[PDB]
């Protein structure tokens, strides 16, 4: 006897994907979880796991599920893994390096683009210093390039940290937005609540 | 933070807002060019000025960092690009007396029109017409008349414009701190900063010199067979000792002679391999001819066409209805967008053309990983130079036939190697002295070497030097007739063209010895040849990041231009014209004239 199956139709075949500076992550929990869904591969097609199998993933149980979105450029879906560094990796979203979970990335330029441009998501491109596993900055403090306090404006060598995508369709691939869900396997020493279908 | 560590962080800012406003200026650029309307000219003029206002400010905030205390040379290279001002360092006033006489010459060169001293009113344009005169007519004095009125009318109301536009830009680079305006245009190949790969300004002056010095064996043996031909067409009016008369090497200037091949054909029974008969017979279209064109460049390793290149380009004249500007152009609006711009027909010289503009895209689809103002050739001969050798394999009887064009029994022999390599000669061997003397001319007007009393005194005199073309009439200082050439009216450099001339042969023989070829240059076919490919694609990669020397220095193993590779290419046409001009005089007269 089958039971509630785990609501990753809300989190894929949804409509409103976030930035990459301002992840959305959803807690899944108490369900079972039928990972094959992967049956929308056409345009669905990366599909990369990390410290578990991609075939293997009913034979574990879970405590915890982290599905974690947004939209990112086609040249920056190789940043979405452990161990790497660039503009997406170092400001926006970080990966653990020992990161147990799955990595599924798909076109989404007929969903995402304008012909006057998508200017509607966002990316931090100025900061600090590199972010923490797992560590959301979603501040517009103006970022000092220089030594000069900058007064809270933006100005010379200083800057505002996020910027935009612009998506169009006439853009190549690299430049087109894709839709990515990270999935993170937790295991809290707890009563596995999330498990495979049996 | 350091100095250099701020300016990184200025262009990170800067390369993510320039990507966004150059492809919204390309895109409507691209869609006037392709449906001409008053919408899409306001559409064009407003996304062009937003970028022009956004390259403007960002040269005004590039000044801020010295470019002294900053010792990366990546970083180095596109500030000094941001931070070039141009005529900004001109008063307003001086400013706007620039881009008056700009205009000025441009409209006098476009909309100049010359009428015929037998009707009052009709007149004839440069364009058509008075181009159709200089390429066709095989009267003297039908084609002695349009050109001197060419000159005696839209030379003289160029002549007190461009004594005021030497001066004007003369002040302008003088105050960017060089030492005059021909030492600004040769900044293009300066490549002071790199150990090994150094290149000043004044060394483009002689390194052109010193390569002219070995074309001109092969030039005046050319010039003395085309002389001998040109005394059947008008008999009684060449010299056998004597240059060439100005209005009789097949255009208005004489910069290409290659409308003198139906007077100057080795072996004229025996007509030229033209695949535009066989092209309809098998029922060719236009996405034919371009998806040749891509089958050529992934046999050498090259990427293929992206996906919209197929769905964005315009390959083919839309019909009646909708009006394009037909001129083959390549464009790289940036973010992955390659469309070619092409009105093809069913013909030989569009499926050569097709060649040409896609070694553009795949050169542009090359450097698109290097950030935004290292995305251009190594210097402005190299982006010609590639799409040029793409032409040149096409046009083989090798890949002629092995595409299916040619005949399988078909036999090439050396009467018409010869045709096809004099019919090369006067386009690329003929258009070297004109290239190299008018950019020398133009270098010493600016360097102050001839004072403007003289200037078609020296125009002449140089022209009868180092061309062998003499004038037919007598100028004095009212005419300016390098103006009446395009790009000396309209401001454009020169020797660009005399440099992608060497680059192509350098280039080609460089991808025929990675291709082991068997035999002459001229039937090299580098198709199917990975390793050709493959150190094409490591120049082409580079953009303007490195070195020209060091980009020319991974196809071709030297870091200079070499004339060597361009004279080995015209091999069995100097064995053959040597033999043909024995018993005629090898050189001209300077002191010989037609008057
Ligand atoms: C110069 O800057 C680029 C990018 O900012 C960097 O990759 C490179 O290591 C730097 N140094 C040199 C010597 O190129
Ligand atoms: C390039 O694209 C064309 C069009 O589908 C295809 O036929 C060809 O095999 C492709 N070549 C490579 C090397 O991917
Ligand atoms: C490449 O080789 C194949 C097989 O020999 C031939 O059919 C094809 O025409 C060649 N392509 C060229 C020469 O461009
Ligand atoms: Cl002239
Ligand atoms: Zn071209």
């Amino acid at each position: 006897n089958i039971t509630n199956l785990c609501p990753f139709d809300e989190v894929f075949n949804a409509t409103r994907f976030a930035s990459v500076y301002a992840w959305n992550r959803k807690r899944i929990s108490n369900c079972v979880a039928d990972y094959s869904v992967l049956y929308n591969l056409a345009p669905f097609f990366t599909f990369k796991c990390y410290g578990v199998s991609p075939t293997k993933l009913n034979d574990l149980c879970f405590t915890n599920v982290y599905a974690d979105s947004f939209v990112i450029r086609g040249d920056e879906v190789r940043q979405i893994a452990p161990g790497q560094t660039g503009n997406i990796a170092d400001y926006n979203y970080k990966l653990p390096d020992d990161f147990t979970g799955c990595v599924i990335a798909w076109n989404s330029n007929k969903l995402d683009s304008k012909v006057s441009g998508n200017y509607n998501y966002l990316y931090r491109l100025f900061r600090k210093s590199n972010l923490k596993p797992f560590e959301r900055d979603i501040s517009t403090e103006i970022y000092q390039a220089g030594n000069k306090p900058c007064n809270g404006v933006a100005g010379f060598n200083c800057y505002f940290p996020l910027r935009s995508y612009s998506f169009r369709p006439t853009y190549g691939v690299g430049h087109q937005p894709y839709r990515v869900v990270v999935l993170s396997f937790e295991l809290l020493h707890a009563p596995a609540t999330v498990c495979g279908p049996k | 933070s350091t100095i250099e560590e701020q300016a990184k962080t200025f262009l990170d800012k800067f390369n993510h807002e320039a990507e966004d406003l150059f492809y919204q200026s390309s895109l409507a650029s691209w869609n006037y060019n392709t449906n001409i309307t008053e919408e899409n000219v306001q559409n064009m003029n407003n996304a062009g000025d937003k970028w022009s206002a956004f390259l403007k400010e960002q040269s005004t905030l590039a000044q801020m960092y010295p470019l002294q205390e900053i010792q990366n040379l990546t970083v180095k290279l596109q500030l000094q690009a941001l931070q070039q001002n141009g005529s900004s360092v001109l008063s307003e006033d001086k400013s706007k007396r620039l881009n008056t006489i700009l205009n000025t010459m441009s409209t006098i060169y476009s909309t100049g029109k010359v009428c015929n001293p037998d009707n009052p009113q009709e007149c004839l344009l440069l364009e058509p017409g008075l181009n159709e005169i200089m390429a066709n007519s095989l009267d003297y004095n039908e084609r002695l008349w349009a050109w001197e009125s060419w000159r005696s009318e839209v030379g003289k109301q160029l002549r007190p414009l461009y004594e005021e536009y030497v001066v004007l830009k003369n002040e302008m680079a003088r105050a960017n701190h060089y030492e005059d305006y021909g030492d600004y245009w040769r900044g293009d190949y300066e490549v002071n900063g790199v150990d090994g790969y150094d290149y000043s300004r004044g060394q483009l002056i002689e390194d052109v010199e010193h390569t002219f010095e070995e074309i001109k064996p092969l030039y005046e043996h050319l010039h003395a067979y085309v002389r001998a031909k040109l005394m059947n067409a008008y008999p009684s009016y060449i010299s056998p000792i004597g240059c060439l008369p100005a209005h009789l090497l097949g255009d208005m200037w004489g910069r290409f002679w290659t409308n003198l091949y139906s007077l100057t054909v080795p072996f004229g029974q025996k007509p030229n391999i033209d695949v535009t008969d066989a092209m309809v017979d098998q029922a060719w279209d236009a996405q034919r001819i371009f998806k040749e064109a891509e089958k050529f460049f992934v046999s050498v390793g090259l990427p293929n066409m992206t996906q919209g290149f197929w769905e964005n380009s315009m390959l083919t004249d839309p019909g009646n209805v909708q009006k394009a500007v037909c001129h083959p152009t390549a464009w790289d609006l940036g973010k992955g967008d390659f469309r070619i711009l092409m009105c093809t027909k069913v013909t030989m010289d569009d499926f050569l053309t097709a060649h040409h503009e896609m070694g553009h895209i795949q050169y542009d689809m090359a450097y698109a990983a290097q950030p935004f103002l290292l995305r251009n050739g190594a210097n402005e001969g190299f982006h010609e130079a590639v799409g040029e050798i793409m032409s040149l394999s096409a046009a083989t009887p090798k890949h002629l036939k092995s595409i299916g064009l040619l005949s399988p029994d078909f036999q090439e022999d050396n009467e018409t190697e010869i045709n096809f390599l004099l019919k090369q000669a006067l386009t690329i061997v003929g258009t070297l002295p004109f290239t190299y003397m008018l950019e020398k001319w133009r270098w010493m007007v600016f360097k102050g070497e001839i004072p403007k009393d003289q200037w078609m005194k020296k125009w002449w005199e140089m022209k009868r030097e180092i061309v062998g073309v003499v004038e037919p009439v007598p100028h004095d200082e009212t005419y300016c007739d390098p103006a009446s050439l395009f790009h000396v009216s309209n401001d454009y450099s020169f020797i660009r063209y005399y440099t992608r001339t060497l680059y192509q042969f350098q280039f080609q023989e460089a991808l025929c010895q990675a291709a082991k070829h068997e035999g002459p240059l001229h039937k090299c076919d580098i198709s199917n040849s990975t390793e050709a490919g493959q150190k094409l694609f490591n120049m082409l990669r580079l953009g303007k990041s490195e070195p020209w020397t060091l980009a020319l220095e991974n196809v071709v193993g030297a870091k200079n231009m070499n004339v060597r590779p361009l004279l080995n290419y015209f091999e069995p046409l100097f064995t053959w014209l040597k033999d043909q001009n024995k018993n005629s005089f090898v050189g001209w007269s300077t002191d010989w004239s037609p008057y």
